């Protein structure tokens, strides 16, 4: 009269999450040097009284 | 398996057709980095006769 019958079901214990990011670091240095050479030339007149 | 004189066996994949090496996120990497260790268990084994 009674039936042969399996009955199952599942149950949660824990849940773990894990994100998605793309971190980045950079580090730099710099060195420089420059020279300058120049030449000027000027004239002047004038009158006083 | 293998015999007494051979090196052990390596597992690194999780597909049916082997690709996709096993990942670990950042918190589990920082826990594994600081001295801890993982534990390995066996649930079932299928085979032939």
């Amino acid at each position: 009269l009674v039936a042969a019958y399996p009955i199952v079901g599942v149950g949660m214990e824990k849940l773990i999450i894990s994100t998605n990011e793309h971190a980045s670091t950079d580090q730099g240095k710099t060195v420089s040097r420059a020279t300058t050479n120049s030449k000027t030339e000027s004239n002047t007149a004038g009158v006083s009284v | 398996y293998p015999k007494k004189g051979l090196s052990p066996l390596a597992l690194n994949t999780m597909d049916q057709f082997s690709s996709r090496l096993i990942p670990i996120n950042y918190d589990q990497l920082k826990k594994l980095d600081a001295g801890k260790q993982i534990k390995l268990e066996t649930t079932q084994v299928s085979g032939n006769f």
